């Protein structure tokens, strides 16, 4: 046998078993991790501009792929049993590209750039990014902490809209 | 040694060339001098840089302006030489240009026909800056009420929202108060009646205006409504009908007024013309049919917001009346910073898209087994 996996998630044994079946069908080269190209081989993901961001967050050890533990812990963020702060912290991490716990002007710009494309000139995008940061930055370091981020979007209830059944 | 400081903000700004707004709000020591008089250049320069002001200063400016306005007659009397201006509609960066073309308020008399707020995303800046000028030049700068200077409209369009985001609902409330104080009309040089919209079938003499109690939200009908709301008919001076007034199908309230209605009022009151705004003009102005008696245009429209809504691509104009010559100065639009519709921040804007797309990806990922186990817009 191998050693046990340690992990933290909202899932019971059966749910873990079910996600295990999905994981193995996805692992094309049956190697135990999940590469970016394995993720992209699902057609309905090739035109999703947040795919790489999501993988990046899932990939906690930073090694470029998603092993079984990170896959469980990542999907757990979206369990119906998960809380507001959890779903929010995840969305905060969509913006926090370098993972240092602050969203900086450049990161916010880049990640928006991924979604907006050419629907705004870079000048217009920069101006709204600037203003958003200024309005939300309560300690004057020029960036947005998790607490500042939440203060802005806590009331938006988008946490209610990011949930999946397993 | 201690931890390193945060990196310089904008160390990683992508478009580094774009001007970055001020992070500090103006304080009263910086705005008001020893005597409690505001310093315009300090205010103007900061607003142009997209800076905000301490809430106490916003209130103070708005309330002081209101107190002065409140004292004024509902039909003020005002004499040449003067510069008359039409709608501004939150177009602060055009307002700056308006004054370069018009001349400094320090040595130039001004009359504004209302509609300072709504549509443009710099309505509060327009208000603060005009109110400071009213505070500095109470006897040479005049502001009339437009139909947008009321609760109904600013609640419906962007202005209540603008206040909520940049300042506070307290500031919006002080503005509603100050707007109830704006004079409704101006008799210019004993020859011209100036109002935002125009005539009313219930208004026949100048006294009919002087009598009105302006200190209220404008009604849905009546003389006060009509002053702020009426337009000339689509065919003014060339109408088939001889009707003086017909219901205004375009505004949905008030009236259209015909050339006969205008002649009658001019004649009965010894006025040369009516000067109004309210309707966008591709040339920045429009001079309507000249009355036979005088050969002077019986109605003038002045519109002062160029490239209205960023789309119209219209010139703006002001009207310079001096030395018995009435001369139209035209001007073009100016660049202004971008804002998202209804002043929302990029998080509020983009967060729902993020939610959709991440959930969608995951839902797809998890449908790789079918019970085997049993594009972003402003
Ligand atoms: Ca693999
Ligand atoms: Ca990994
Ligand atoms: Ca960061
Ligand atoms: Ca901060
Ligand atoms: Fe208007
Ligand atoms: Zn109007």
């Amino acid at each position: 046998a191998s050693y046990p996996l340690e992990m933290c998630s909202h899932f019971d044994a059966d749910e873990i078993k079910r996600l295990g079946k999905r994981f193995k069908k996805l692992d094309l080269d049956n190697s135990g991790s999940l590469s970016v190209e394995e993720f992209m081989s699902l057609p309905e993901l090739q035109q999703n501009p947040l795919v790489q961001r999501v993988i990046d967050i899932f990939d906690t050890d930073g090694n470029g792929e998603v092993d079984f533990k990170e896959f469980i812990e990542g999907v757990s963020q979206f369990s119906v049993k998960g809380d507001k702060e959890q779903k929010l912290r995840f969305a905060f991490r969509i913006y926090d590209m370098d993972k240092d716990g602050y969203i900086s002007n450049g990161e916010l710009f880049q990640v928006l750039k991924m979604m907006v494309g050419n629907n705004l000139k870079d000048t217009q995008l920069q101006q709204i990014v600037d203003k958003t940061i200024i309005n939300a930055d309560k300690d004057g370091d020029g960036r947005i902490s998790f607490e500042e981020f939440c203060a802005v979007v806590g009331g938006l209830d988008i946490h209610k809209k990011m949930v999946v059944d397993v | 040694p201690p931890p390193p400081p945060p990196p310089p903000p904008g160390a990683d700004r992508v478009v580094k060339a774009v001007p970055f707004p001020p992070t500090h709000r103006l304080t009263s020591e910086e705005v008001f001098d020893l005597d409690g008089i505001p310093r315009v250049d300090v205010l103007k320069n900061h607003l142009v840089k997209e800076g905000r002001v301490d809430e106490e200063i916003a209130l103070r400016i708005i309330n002081e302006g209101a107190a002065i306005l409140r004292r004024e007659k509902t039909m003020i009397e005002v004499e040449a030489p003067i510069t008359v201006c039409g709608d501004i509609h939150g177009q602060f960066f055009d307002l700056m240009k308006l004054f370069e073309v018009g001349g400094s308020p320090a040595n130039t008399r001004y009359l504004f026909l209302g509609d300072y707020v709504d549509r443009g995303y710099f309505s509060i800046e327009c208000v603060l800056y005009l109110w400071v000028l009213k505070i500095l030049y109470p006897s040479t700068l005049f502001l009339l009420r437009g139909n947008h200077e009321c609760r109904h409209l600013t609640e419906y369009f962007t202005f209540k929202q603008e206040c909520k985001i940049k300042y506070s609902e307290r500031v919006y409330e002080a503005c509603m108060e100050a707007f109830d104080s704006l004079p409704l009309a101006a008799l210019l040089n004993q020859q011209f009646l100036c109002v935002h919209g125009g005539l009313s079938p219930e208004i026949h003499t100048l006294d009919d205006i002087r009598r009105l109690d302006r200190f209220k939200e404008p009604p849905a009908f009546g003389p006060m409504c009509d002053l702020l709301w009426s337009d000339p008919s689509e065919d003014f001076g060339n109408e088939k009908s001889q009707e003086h007034f017909s219901h205004n199908t375009v505004r949905g309230c008030s009236y259209f007024y015909n050339y006969p209605a205008v002649c009658e009022f001019l004649q009965n009151n010894n006025l040369l013309s009516i000067i109004r705004a309210h309707e966008a003009q591709d040339a920045g102005y429009r001079m309507y049919r000249k009355s036979q008696t005088t050969g002077f245009p019986s109605l003038i429209t002045i519109f002062s917001a160029p490239n209205y809504l960023d789309v119209y691509n219209n010139k703006a104009a002001v009207l310079k009346y001096e030395n018995n010559v009435m001369n139209i100065r035209q001007f073009n639009c100016s660049p202004h910073p971008y804002w998202l519709p209804n002043f929302m921040d990029v998080f509020t804007w983009s967060l729902p898209f993020v939610g959709e797309k991440v959930t969608e990806m995951l839902v797809n990922v998890l449908s790789i087994c079918s019970d085997d186990e049993l594009v972003f817009s402003v």
